[PDB]
RNA sequence: AGCUACCAUCUGUGGGAUUAUGACUGAACGCCUCUAAGUCAGAAUCCCGCCCAGGCGGAACGAUACGGCAGCGCCGCGGAGCCUCGGUUGGCCUCGGAUAGCCGGUCCCCCGCCGGGGUCCGGUGCGGAGUGCCCUUCGUCCUGGGAAACGGGGCGCGGCCGGAGAGGCGGCCGCCCCCUCGCCCGUCACGCACCGCACGUUCGUGGGGAACCUGGCGCUAAACCAUUCGUAGACGACCUGCU
RNA sequence: CAUAGCGACGUCGCUUUUUGAUCCUUCGAUGUCGGCUCUUCCUAUCAUUGUGAAGCAGAAUUCACCAAGCGUUGGAUUGUU
RNA sequence: GGAUGAACCGAACGCCGGGUUAAGGCGCCCGAUGCCGACGCUCAUCAGACCCCAGAAAAGGUGUUGGUUGAUAUAGACAGCA
């Protein structure tokens, strides 16, 4: 039933802690409850860290247990992590979280008006397909 | 420390707060459970104790030593006169336990029955039901109680009807007759339905709820005897003759 | 706040959710809880049996209708927990459980309205996955509960009613979808309006 | 200690398929079909091959008592392939030293009812689980055959039977009358 | 003694030079304690247990923090330790697995408590080595020795109950 | 047109558990339930508006049955989110799980 | 006559989860194992039933005050005012649930044109998201462009349907009367702009109690005492009767 | 044949139904034995229900388990317990 | 503060405001952990839960978790079957 499994090259994303919201590579585990935890090319040195703040995603990177961050930095530049990881639902998931919580009065005011037309729209085109369908003969 | 010898206790906790009971009638408190398999039926009766006589029977119960030999066996009298249906009464099963959910009266409510509404009926205007008998009449009112039996129909698990005695054919002093719901029981809640419809103003004699030769549960209020002391109330041991301030009390 | 926040018993630890109730309540807040019967409380059935018997036992030597009323029905038993964790004979207290309605099931009023649920009472995530628990409903039942099979049945009712309230709710919703996919030229200069600010990815 | 990973592969044969709905393993097989939920298990089940059929049961982070519910689950399953497959059947010899029991098969197999257990005349019914049948062999004497597809309710039923017949209040080592699980085995003995 | 996160300390000390000895010989020890104060506290009260020594007869000419040579790299630690159970003394060996020695005798001590109720005054670390995977002999230290190790995390616990306190959706598990 | 106060539930004073000192009362905010967020509400004006039974003056009104209680917000308590306030007069105990306005006046943003 | 006696006579009751215990399957511990997960039987015990009482607990139903100015009910938000109690300051109209898994969509089959299956497709740190959604308050006048125009507003009438667990609610039609306005972007000016200041902003035509006027549609009763009964009784209370 | 049933020499407990030890409360007073009456409670179970064991063939008995629902009497002598 | 309490723990006292602590605490009663606290141990059909302190021993357990010593084993362990 598991999909997502914590080895060697499963990039994780880090949920909170000091490297909150940040993608970091399992290099090695530690009895059970850590992992010797390498970013390089996401400024999070390596480092133990507890699987409590971690979220495995769907990337898993090619290179021996415990190897140095040069040959970790080399594979996670090559396919590189920064733009598939972007590209995901996940990443614009947080980026949309992130500039809604950033948005400001003005912005909140267009986008209640915004809002205020789109869905008159939809509810309009709503009742059109309603009073479509309510036109059925057949036995 | 302990008693000095053991004796059971005197009387019963099971009917511990003996005091007048809250009603003359004495009401059911729990009908038989109802299987839709069986027919349609009633569960209750009421009657009147006329008084005791004893009878001559012979028996027939193998192995005994009364086995075909003629005894006296005492027996009461119960006068029944026929049952007269005036109401239906539905109940709804709720969490909170069987609530009544609608009652429709029949038209054409018997004088007697009628006296069970007044404290004082020789000084009433005999008012009662004389607005709710016009429903039965006018077109609007016979919608709402199609209505109100098909709601019953709908919603109801079980049903009552309610039945009045008639004191008219009694040789006693009231003439306020007595009211009671007999729960209809055997068959689904609409077949119990009409049955009670078309039973609505009908005379159910003793014969239809009752057989020959079958127990049954009496159901009613002992004689009463006033305010009594422990030795007639509990039949606990009288004091010695030597005792200073009463020997019919209970000493600890 | 100031709606009336209504809390579906089913899932939750006993002494978890009263704790939260409780203080629910004392705040002014007005609280309905439903599906008492739904309610875990962590040990074994047995356990928790024996509990409430040993509660059964605690009875006025002088005059049990004097003595501590063990109430039967899941509904009273999550309200006496919880008067447990009020101040209930004092005016606040007394108010504070004033403020709190108990259901065994759900009816009406409640039974056509979102409920809440409460992560920090939930034995998903309160409890080990192997330990035991048991149903309140059950233990009621046992002792002495009359009303578990009458409410099963109108549990299984409402239940017909909101699958078909929910498949209702769903065709509305694909057709929502459908409008959306309809109108694109049309909407599109507002759709980008909030995908630049977060809301609608 | 918690084991990282303790898993366990049953093997599944040809005539016989096995589809999982979360940890419910439905079990179809010539003789018909079984059914059986593990919920209360939290392990991960897998099937493998599509020319072999194998299925894996997977227990992650367990500790010394959930590690013996992998084999247990495996066992299960096995027992399940069984019936569905060639069947259990539990023979039953009744002894006894002088009253003959008398043992009447009702409706299907599902009724069993012993008349002269130590002479007595009270009569003791026994319904079998459902799913199970029970006859008297045409072969021996006094032998009663249990046939089924689930182990569980074949064995319980011949216990209910056993049980049944108890002396009581006699010294158990000499009187020795009762029904008897013989033997257990198949059908069609593949 | 308490504890905290323990850091280990290289403490020399010596006797003070008397007229029967000029040059009193210096003895070394690995202390790990919560700070220097407890580290030189736990010195002197081991050098009085093994030399004739006393805080007032000696002095200690060095006490600096040892980092760790390789914070960066995970390795097995045997340590061998005595400790006062309620009915007696034992020796014990045990292993852990991490990048500090400081963190793994904290792993020591918090399991010493967990599993035996000793407490940190009991217990008497008396040698800590870095083992090679080969060298493991504790079976839980050895599972970990697996180059294509590999597991999932199979019940994720909600730990923010609170944020909301109040929700419609329940939480999912599966991740 | 709006709200433009703060909800807050005046949930008690501050106390021991055998002592009470009326002087200062605990506010809890709707929405602020950790400490650090309750840096924004320091120093803000706070009401307590209750309706009595004689007209009392409205500045810059007509006289109603409308008074309030004025004070502000001090510093935070705990770890939840509750803050400490400062009333003219010491809150009246029939407030306890009411209503208290807070003003945003005192702007720092 | 009444009261009364094992000193006469009659009546005395069902289920559930389970204890001890005996077992099933089955690992741990390639064997065994009543146990670990999962199951079975099981009793003067326990709980309930039957039975006794009936909550500062509810339900359904009946009748609801004159032969005289005399009371009452319903309808109107009908009006003008009193006295008194204050809270609150947008709404969410709902699957069932799993948690070692879920949610959504779609073709072939089955249960009488909708649901249930099996494929296939997606999503899953839930975005068909409660960390969410909806509504959104300055008001108007010129004045264009877009959404619409099969549109909105009716304390407007009449009919219908659904909802009983506490329905006290919700929806759908037919006729009529109005605005083509209200939603987005613009053009155009105005409104006490009350001269820095609080209790402002809602639910709300709030709840409860007396009273005045106003119209329409309706109703004309019981309880208690006294008297009587004696199935009752210390007294109250109770069962009864009275053209 | 140690342990069906017993248990020497030792040794560990529980109870407050015995008797002591003490003198904390009461000497401007808590009526002091026994019986009678009556209720309730405990279990360390005599009987009854369901059970396991035996040096349990049956019958009778003995040991132990769940168990206090129910019962545990009439008399001579003695103020007596 | 120890629920409660002459003596325990903190601290000794004029009437007040602000700040901070001690001993002790922070699910709710009841101020404060509504920390995404850390690591383990533990299932009790009489669980356990904080000085004084308000209840328990010897002896047992193939319940589980660590540890010590010894022994066997690819020249093939152990257990099952023969
Ligand atoms: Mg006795
Ligand atoms: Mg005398
Ligand atoms: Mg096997
Ligand atoms: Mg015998
Ligand atoms: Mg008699
Ligand atoms: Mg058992
Ligand atoms: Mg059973
Ligand atoms: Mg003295
Ligand atoms: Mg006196
Ligand atoms: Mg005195
Ligand atoms: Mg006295
Ligand atoms: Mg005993
Ligand atoms: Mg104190
Ligand atoms: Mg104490
Ligand atoms: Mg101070
Ligand atoms: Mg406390
Ligand atoms: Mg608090």
């Amino acid at each position: 039933v598991f999909r997502r499994f914590v080895e060697v090259g499963r990039v994780a994303y880090v949920s909170f802690g000091p490297h909150a919201g940040k993608l970091v590579a399992i290099v090695d585990v530690i009895d059970q409850n850590r992992a010797l935890v390498d970013g390089p090319c996401t400024q999070v040195r390596r480092q133990a860290m507890p699987f409590k703040c971690m979220q495995l995603t769907d990337f898993i990177l090619k290179f021996p247990h415990s190897a140095h961050q040069k040959y970790v930095r080399q594979a996670w530049q090559k396919a590189d992590i920064n733009t598939k990881w972007a590209a995901t639902r996940w990443a614009k998931k947080i980026e949309a979280r992130e500039r809604k919580a950033k948005m400001t009065d003005f912005d909140r005011f267009k986008v209640m008006k915004a809002k205020k037309m789109r869905n008159r729209i939809i509810k309009n085109e709503v009742k059109k397909l309603q009073k479509a369908a309510l036109l059925k003969a057949s036995p | 420390s302990h008693r000095k010898f053991s004796a059971p206790r005197h009387g019963s906790l099971g009917f511990l707060p003996r005091k007048r009971s809250s009603r003359h009638r004495g009401k059911v408190k729990s009908f038989p459970k109802d299987d839709p398999s069986k027919p349609v039926h009633l569960t209750a009766f009421l009657g009147y104790k006329a008084g005791m006589t004893h009878i001559v029977r012979e028996v027939d119960r193998p192995g005994s030593k009364v086995n075909k030999k003629e005894v006296v066996e005492a027996v009461t009298i119960v006068e029944t006169p026929p049952m007269v249906v005036v109401g239906i009464v539905g109940y709804v099963e709720t969490p909170r336990g069987l609530r009544t959910f609608k009652t429709v009266f029949a038209e054409h409510i018997s004088d007697e029955c009628k006296r069970r509404f007044y404290k004082n009926w020789h000084k009433s205007k005999k008012k009662a039901f004389t607005k709710y008998c016009k429903k039965w009449q006018d077109e609007d009112g016979k919608k709402q109680l199609e209505k109100d039996f098909s709601s019953m129909k709908k919603y109801c698990q079980v049903i009552r009807v309610i039945a009045h005695t008639q004191m008219r054919l009694l040789p006693l002093r009231q003439k306020k007759a007595h009211l009671m719901e007999i729960q209809v029981n055997g068959g689904t809640v609409a077949e119990k339905l009409d049955w009670a419809r078309e039973r609505l103003e009908q005379q159910v004699p003793v014969n239809q709820v009752f057989g020959q030769d079958e127990m049954i549960d009496v159901i009613g209020v002992t004689k009463g005897k006033g305010y009594k002391g422990v030795t007639s109330r509990w039949h606990t041991k009288k004091l010695p003759r030597k005792t200073h301030r009463g020997l019919r009390k209970v000493a600890c | 706040e100031v709606q009336v926040l209504v809390l579906d018993g089913r899932g939750h630890l006993l002494g978890r959710l009263a704790a939260i109730v409780a203080k629910q309540v004392l705040l002014g807040r007005k609280v309905v809880v439903v599906r008492c019967e739904g309610i875990n409380i962590s040990g074994n059935f047995y356990r928790n049996k024996l509990k409430y018997l040993a509660f059964l036992r605690k009875r006025m030597n002088t005059n049990p209708s004097r003595g501590p009323y063990h109430f039967r029905a899941p509904s009273r038993i999550f309200w006496r927990t919880v008067r447990g964790m009020l101040p209930h004979k004092t005016k606040r207290g007394q108010a504070a459980l004033d403020r709190l309605k108990v259901f065994d099931g759900i009816p009406p009023p409640y039974d056509k309205k979102k409920r809440m649920v409460v992560p920090a009472a939930l034995k998903v995530v309160r409890l080990k996955p192997t330990r035991k628990f048991a149903y309140l409903g059950r233990l009621a039942h046992e002792v002495g509960w009359k009303y578990q099979a009458v409410t099963a049945t109108l549990e299984e009712k409402r239940k017909e009613k909101a699958k078909i309230h929910y498949r209702k709710k769903k065709q509305l919703m694909r057709l929502r979808k459908q409008a959306e996919k309809n109108v694109e030229k049309k909407i599109d200069k507002y759709t980008e309006v909030l995908k630049t600010h977060g809301l609608l990815v | 200690m918690k084991t990282i990973l303790s898993n366990q592969t049953v093997d599944i044969p040809e005539n016989v398929d096995i589809t999982l709905k979360g940890r419910t393993v439905i079990v179809k097989g010539p003789r018909g079909t079984l059914r059986r939920d593990f919920n209360h298990i939290n392990v991960e089940l897998s099937l493998l091959g599509k020319k072999k059929k194998r299925l894996r049961v997977d227990k992650w982070w367990g500790n010394r008592k959930e590690l013996a519910t992998v084999r247990t689950i495996c066992s299960h399953v096995q027992n399940m392939i069984k019936g569905v497959t060639l069947g259990f059947r539990y023979k039953m010899r009744s002894v006894y030293a002088h009253f003959p029991i008398n043992v009447v098969i009702q409706e299907n197999g599902s009724l069993v009812e012993i008349r002269n257990f130590l002479g007595e005349k009270y009569i003791r019914r026994v319904r079998m689980r459902p799913g199970v049948a029970c006859s008297v062999s045409q072969a021996q004497k006094d032998e009663l055959i249990l046939e089924g597809n689930d182990i569980e309710l074949v064995s319980n039923s011949a216990a209910l039977i056993q049980q049944a017949t108890t002396v009581k209040n006699k010294d158990i080592r000499k009187f020795l009358d009762g029904i008897y699980v013989s033997e257990k085995g198949t059908v069609q003995q593949a | 003694k308490a504890s905290g996160t323990l850091r280990e300390y290289k403490v020399v000390g010596r006797c003070l030079p008397t007229p029967k000895c000029h040059t009193p010989p210096l003895y070394r020890m690995r202390i790990f304690a919560p700070n220097h104060v407890v580290a030189k506290s736990r010195f002197w009260y081991f050098v009085s247990q093994l030399k004739k020594m006393k805080k007032s007869s000696g002095e200690i000419v060095y006490c600096g923090q040892v980092f760790e040579k390789s914070p960066l790299r995970v390795k097995n630690f045997g340590i061998w330790l005595r400790y006062d159970s309620r009915s007696g003394t034992h020796n014990m060996y045990r292993e852990y697995r991490d990048l500090t020695t400081a963190g793994a005798v904290t792993q020591c001590y918090r399991d010493m408590g967990a599993r035996h109720r000793a407490r940190a005054h009991s217990i008497q670390i008396m040698k800590v080595e870095e083992i090679a995977a080969s060298k493991c002999r504790r079976p839980a230290v050895k599972q970990f020795h697996d180059s294509k190790i590999k597991f999932p995390l199979p019940h994720r616990v909600l730990r923010r109950q609170h944020k909301p306190r109040f929700t419609t959706k329940r939480p999912n598990t599966f991740f | 047109s709006g709200r433009l106060w703060s909800k807050a539930i005046f949930a008690g004073y501050k106390r021991g558990l055998r002592n009470q000192r009326e002087h200062t009362a605990l506010l809890k905010i709707e929405g602020v339930y950790a400490r650090d967020e309750t840096e924004f509400y320091l120093g803000k004006r706070c009401a307590y508006v209750y309706k009595a039974k004689n007209n009392t003056v409205t500045p810059g009104g007509k006289p109603n049955k409308t008074r309030v209680i004025w004070g502000k917000v001090t510093r935070a308590h705990g770890n939840s989110g509750m803050v400490r306030a400062k009333f003219r007069s010491n809150l009246p105990a029939k407030a306890i799980g009411h209503r208290i306005r807070v003003m945003l006046y005192p702007s720092r943003i």
